[PDB]
RNA sequence: UGUUUGCAAUUUUUUAUAGUAUAUAUCAAAUCAUCUUUAUGCUAUUCAUAGACCUUGGGUACAGUAUAAAAAUUAUAUAUGUAUUAAUUUACAUAUAUUUUUUCUAAGAAAUUAGGUAAGAUUUUGUUUAUAGAGAAAUUAGAUGUAAAAAAAAAAUCUUAUGAGGGCGGAUCCGCUUCUAAUAUUUUUUUGUAGUUAUUAUUAUAAUAAUAAUCAUGUUUAUUACUUAAAAAGCUUAAUGGCUUAAUCUUGCCUUACUGUUUGAUUAACAACAAAUCUUA
């Protein structure tokens, strides 16, 4: 008699996500929060972009 | 036509959708108001049981899919941005990149036995046990090409936290098992300690961690939130190590505890942790791909730097 | 302690003796979900095919063009297969500059940027 | 019509609660006259259990 | 609000709700999912006229067009007779409205949609069941060298069911049993029934011999028809019966 | 059908998984509390903004489908949900802020821009959603940027070379390897000499094409989708090349 | 009215009707603790009602973009402000608690439980690759390959048959035996190797040929079957043998680790006897 089991997951929204370039699409969190501003990211990174002047300071 | 009348003709999917004036009529709330009773109930009443007796056991279970099912998982709520984004654009430039031509009448190849056997006049040779693979005890998977037909992708992907410390001070583990929560979306599985060593306090069979699997779309939403989110946010982070690599399309690294509370869904909450019981993690990435220089590619496809090591 | 014991309660909400039960559909409602089930499986089908058929295409295109490449003699003196050869190589594909970083970074999103393009990129 | 098929429903219910019933009656009725038998048998130097 | 129209909350809710087909139910999910399947439908079936006049034109092609000559030209229709059987099927699979049918045991067996159904059904529980009894008891290779059954046979005495391999008392099977048949191919085929006893002991050579209990020809059975009484074979059922029904018995002592 | 069954399924995760724990997340009596309790009861218990109003338990927790046109599923009405849920509506003291003096957050920008609008095929954010192709004039025939192979350079070499001799250097382009992906032969005329097109592909990640002081005799340039190519492409210079295309 | 509220969907059984064994309904049990107040409360608005912003309250709402019309409703002891009435009655408002709704301090975070039976799983050791803290030594993740539309036909070699009750002698036993059938074997004589999707060529969107891909009507975390040397791990304790298709592991329900008598063996246990071991009814 092997054990059937459910699962246990949390609570999970809906969240917008805004990138730094002014972009957003929407993903699947457990956080309640609405809109995920993000001011550091791949966009914004020079490691990311090594072409973007911008973002280079010599 | 005769094989068009072997059809069903009361056809419910070739009938007209419904009407306006027939749905302003459709009041699902207003039929259980003004019933003012219970309905009685149907006759069917099969629920699926906690245990599989056997394929022959009078009562069976139904598949996962099935959604009076215990098994049961909703579906998708979405599409996850970086799948569509390798189905649409890289997984032509890999499938570009990588590609060697074969003539048209190469005949196939035929793979040999790795477990190779004795042949020769030596009466010995007959009944001799095969050999052991040569080289290393275990044998490694051999590399497919890229081509149109496989697209090394992303699979699965495993958070592990390793608290030693758990063992004097029991809130670590609560702790770390509410961060893999958080930062997964789903319950992670105890894992104990194996072996005993004095010098580290380490005492065997005892809970000392935890471990997340995320399979399908969960993994490909947690490698956008890792890829462009959390790692951006490392400081100095020179890249992914190039060493990593199992040799069979697998890819591991590990992060701090200064890392791992960069993730959106742990700093949301920082404060209901106690502090410094943030713990590590160790990431890694199961890809559909069947070498270290595929797995690599793979990554570097979907926005991860690496730096020689 | 007030802070663990907040951590205990998010795990027992999801405790398998707490956490909802398995669904209980009628017939009507089983078989719209039945329908609802056969209809994501056959789209999940078609964009199978789809997506499939394109790659195969893509596939027989660089065939076409990598047997023809095979049997040209030329440029001038280069003696036939030359070019072929030296497309078949696969220098620096493995590596670790093998893919800009710029193009793979570049995810798709719902909604553009403030500047959906650059157009004023300088070398 | 709704009131006359959930009278149906009770109306079947009851109706076996009250020939369960009747059958529990009968069935601690034959097993207390089965529990208070005594079959006394003669065993041996004539005598009697 | 008759037994004729269904079970209890069916009487009910036939009453207290509205008269509308099940496929016209204005859900938003459902009607969305019941137009992928209809542009599907719609597909399959001009398929099935694609590969039929694809048919026809092979049928006129002469043999000796064809680079195998007869053999590769009735490889080709063969292949293609197949594929069409397997597209009535999938414009059929995904509706609810035939799968409803079919639970409800209301469905056409002559169409080949609920035979394959059917046939679904029953080698998910009551072909896995009569395969280890054969196996168990050692029907093969006793009585023949292979079998794999085709069709479920469900015999009854008396009006009870009776489970397979189950010991009857001699009272029970001292009538002609009743067998509930099913077949899943298509077409009219004649049946033959026979009822052997494989462990009639023989003493005088120490040794176990076969005896028949019941033998007929000539049952004429189509994938519609359910149920068969062995004792009308002659009578009502056309048949020829060569012995008729034996009560089943044991002596004492023998297994 | 997308949107439907994403919202259908949204909705069967409202009656399977655990409930949302608010105490796990804000500390009683604080801005983001008194936040939260505040549009959590504008929704009707509900935590999600995406789903409409459903209670997964009680006696009415049978009817979780929506009826045909419904606007609830919609993508554009679960992000208008969505931004109206991202205002703060509580100020930091612990008091609600006024109807009128609430700042609306900064909304998504459009899909189609204005060269959309206008129909600019020189620019490269129009049709964002599909994939668009540069193919250029010469002194007069559409076609893609070619150039003789010397004897002294490969293919992928050549394609290199005569892009920026073609389109200038300000493109921040990667040649996706040595590969061809197509190829276009025009026989000879028996005399004329054939030609033996190899194209090898190209993605571009900034910048914009130059016809300034191009080598190569080209006057006009534009960047076109496959729809527009099978219009301005020759039918025999199309056909070997449509192969190659992608699924947007 | 147990079972999800729009409708004959699992298994067996009871009863009733029609019917001459079947058909439908119904009942019970098994499988499963799905949560169920049709509103009595809440919300918005308006008015009486003081009057410089108050209690208490009377109406209004018309519900598929479902709705205010249930996002989760119990009960009690003490004391207090307001008001009440013939009342510490009532409601209100708190504070102190105690309470049911099991629904909020992770046993699916712990214990190495070793026998019977059933189901399920089938290299678990070591080696090795990689992996924040992490080092010689801590954890986690990996480490073979193949197949999955479908065959058809002729002969020969045996071997089997409770197949033809084959034939000839001494239906079933024995010796000879012909035929048929089945498994296996041949590198055997072969025939066929499609259809579907697309590509190229030719011909006038279709036909033909060639090339490539093709287990897939199925919640790709696919699944299923076969394959993956030896040693090692595990199996109450040494060593040897054995088990991986169970004798190991996991889970469910259990206690046959039962009572009496008894068969045949250990080439007549230990080169006797006895205490023993295995086994049958
Ligand atoms: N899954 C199958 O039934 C199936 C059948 C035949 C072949 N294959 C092979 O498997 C590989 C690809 O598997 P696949 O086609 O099943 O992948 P898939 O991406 O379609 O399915 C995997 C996951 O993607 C999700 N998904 C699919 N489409 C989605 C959408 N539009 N929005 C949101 N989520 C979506 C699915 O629900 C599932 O969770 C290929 O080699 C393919 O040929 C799969
Ligand atoms: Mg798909
Ligand atoms: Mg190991
Ligand atoms: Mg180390
Ligand atoms: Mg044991
Ligand atoms: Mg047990
Ligand atoms: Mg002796």
């Amino acid at each position: 008699a092997t054990f059937v089991p459910r699962h246990r997951r949390p609570y999970q929204f809906t969240q917008l996500v805004q990138l730094s370039d002014g972009s957003t699409f929407t993903v699947r969190t457990t956080m309640p929060t609405a809109l995920y501003k993000s001011a550091k990211d791949s966009r914004n990174h020079l490691l990311w972009q090594p072409s973007d002047k911008s973002l280079k300071n010599v | 036509i005769p094989d068009l009348a072997e059809l069903e003709t009361r056809s419910a999917l070739d009938a007209p959708i419904p009407s306006e004036e027939d749905k302003k009529e459709f009041r699902p709330w207003k039929r259980a108001a003004d019933r003012k009773a219970r309905l009685p109930s149907s006759r069917y009443q099969y629920h699926p049981p906690k245990y599989n007796r056997g394929p022959l056991h009078p009562i069976q279970s139904p598949p996962s899919s099935d959604p009076i099912a215990r098994d049961f998982v909703p579906g998708p709520f979405n599409m996850p941005r970086l799948k569509e984004t390798f189905r649409t654009v890289m997984a032509s430039d890999l499938m570009t990149l990588a590609y060697i031509h074969t003539p048209p009448g190469t005949p196939k190849k035929e793979p040999t036995e790795r477990l190779r056997a004795w042949e020769g006049d030596s009466p010995y040779f007959a009944n001799r046990a095969r050999r052991a693979p040569r080289g290393a005890p275990e044998l490694p998977i051999r590399e497919r090409d890229i081509s149109f037909r496989n697209i090394p992708e992303i699979k699965e992907i495993t958070v592990s936290t390793f608290v030693p410390l758990g063992l004097k001070n029991p809130d670590l583990l609560i702790v770390a098992r509410a961060v893999l929560l958080a930062m997964t979306g789903t319950m992670p599985e105890m894992t104990r300690s194996k072996n005993n060593v004095v010098q580290w306090q380490l005492q065997a069979n005892k809970p000392a961690g935890c471990k997340t699997t995320i399979y399908g779309n969960a993994a490909w939403e947690f490698m956008d939130r890792l890829i462009h989110l959390v790692l951006p946010r490392i400081k100095d982070w020179k890249g992914v190590p190039a060493s990593t690599g199992d040799g069979s399309g697998n890819v591991q690294f590990g992060l701090n505890p200064e890392d791992v509370q960069l993730f959106p869904e742990v700093e949301c909450n920082y404060d209901m942790y106690p502090a410094k019981m943030i713990p590590g993690c160790h990431i890694a990435i199961k890809t559909t791909a069947t070498s270290d220089r595929q797995a690599k590619l793979l990554l570097q496809s979907l926005g991860v730097p690496f730096y020689s090591n | 302690d007030p802070r663990i014991i907040n951590i205990l309660r998010h795990f027992a909400v999801l405790s398998p003796k707490r956490i909802p039960p398995p669904l209980r559909f009628g017939r009507n409602r089983y078989l719209r979900h039945w329908t609802i089930h056969r209809a994501w499986l056959l789209f999940r089908r078609q964009q199978r095919e789809q997506r499939e058929r394109i790659l195969m295409q893509q596939h027989q295109s660089m065939s076409n063009a990598c047997e023809e490449l095979r049997n040209t003699e030329g440029p001038g003196t280069r003696e036939t297969g030359y070019l072929y050869r030296v497309a078949m190589l696969k220098n620096g594909v493995y590596g670790l500059k093998s893919i800009p970083i710029e193009y793979a970074s570049r995810a798709l999103v719902e909604t553009p940027g403030r500047q959906a393009w650059n157009h004023e990129w300088k070398r | 019509v709704i009131a006359e098929l959930i009278k149906e429903k009770l109306a079947a219910r009851a109706e076996y609660n009250a020939r369960q019933s009747a059958l529990r009656k009968l069935q601690q009725q034959k097993m207390l006259a089965r529990r208070g038998t005594r079959v006394l048998r003669l065993m041996n130097n004539y005598s009697y259990r | 609000g008759g037994p004729e129209l269904g079970s209890r909350r069916r009487r009910a809710a036939l009453a207290t709700t509205g008269n509308l087909p099940f496929e016209q139910l204005p859900y938003q999910c459902f009607q969305d999912a019941r137009k992928i399947l209809q542009q599907d439908r719609a597909a399959k079936i001009a398929q099935i006229v694609k590969e039929t006049e694809k048919i026809k034109l092979i049928e006129a092609r002469d043999a000796s067009e064809f680079e195998g000559g007869e053999a590769a030209k009735q490889t080709r229709i063969k292949s293609l007779r197949k594929y069409i059987e397997e597209l009535k099927i999938l414009a059929d699979i995904n509706d609810p409205e035939v799968k409803r049918r079919f639970e409800d045991g209301r469905g056409d067996m002559t169409k080949p949609v609920y035979r394959f159904m059917a046939e679904r059904r029953w080698r998910s529980m009551d072909y896995k069941i009569i395969a280890q009894r054969i196996s168990q008891f050692h029907v093969v290779p006793d009585l023949l060298p292979a079998f794999d059954p085709t069709m479920d046979v469900k015999l009854s005495f008396r009006g009870y069911q009776v489970s397979p391999g189950a010991i009857l008392d001699s009272r029970v099977t001292e009538v002609a049993p009743t067998l509930r048949m099913q077949v899943f191919d298509k077409g009219e085929r004649l049946l033959t029934v026979v009822v052997i006893d494989s462990d009639v002991p023989d003493v005088t050579h120490d040794n176990f011999k076969r005896r028949c209990h019941f033998l007929a020809a000539n049952i004429p059975w189509d994938p519609s028809k359910t149920v068969l009484s062995l004792r009308s074979v002659g009578d009502r059922v056309e048949g020829d019966v060569g012995k008729p029904w034996l009560p089943p018995f044991a002596q004492k002592g023998s297994p | 059908f997308e949107e439907s069954f994403y919202f259908y399924q949204k909705r069967l995760n409202e009656r399977l998984t655990a409930p949302f724990r608010k105490d796990f997340y804000f500390k009683k009596d604080t801005a983001a509390d008194l936040d939260w309790r505040i549009k959590l009861k504008e929704r009707h218990g509900v935590p999600a903004k995406d789903i409409g109003r459903y209670n997964p338990r009680g006696r009415m927790a049978w009817n979780d489908e929506v009826l045909v046109g419904s606007q609830t599923s919609s993508r554009k009405h679960m992000v208008e949900k969505l931004l109206a849920d991202a205002e703060m509506r509580v100020s930091e003291d612990g008091e609600e802020i006024p109807a009128e003096d609430r700042v609306p957050v900064e909304k998504p920008m459009p899909r189609r821009t204005e060269a959309d609008e206008k129909g600019d095929v020189k620019r490269l954010d129009r049709a964002l959603d599909k994939t668009l192709y540069l193919v250029v004039k010469k002194k007069a025939k559409w076609m893609f940027p070619t150039g003789v192979v010397p004897t002294d350079e490969g293919l992928h070499e050549t394609a290199a070379r005569i892009l920026a001799e073609s389109a200038g250097v300000n493109m921040n382009t990667w040649i996706v390897g040595r590969v061809p992906v197509a190829h276009h032969v025009v026989r000879p005329v028996f005399l004329k000499k054939g030609e033996k097109i190899f194209f090898l592909k190209g993605r571009i990640m900034a910048g914009q094409a130059d016809l300034t002081d191009n080598l190569h005799d080209l006057v006009d340039f534009k960047w076109l989708t496959q729809e527009e190519l099978r219009s301005t492409l020759a039918e025999e210079y199309f056909h070997s090349v449509k192969g190659m295309f992608a699924e947007r």
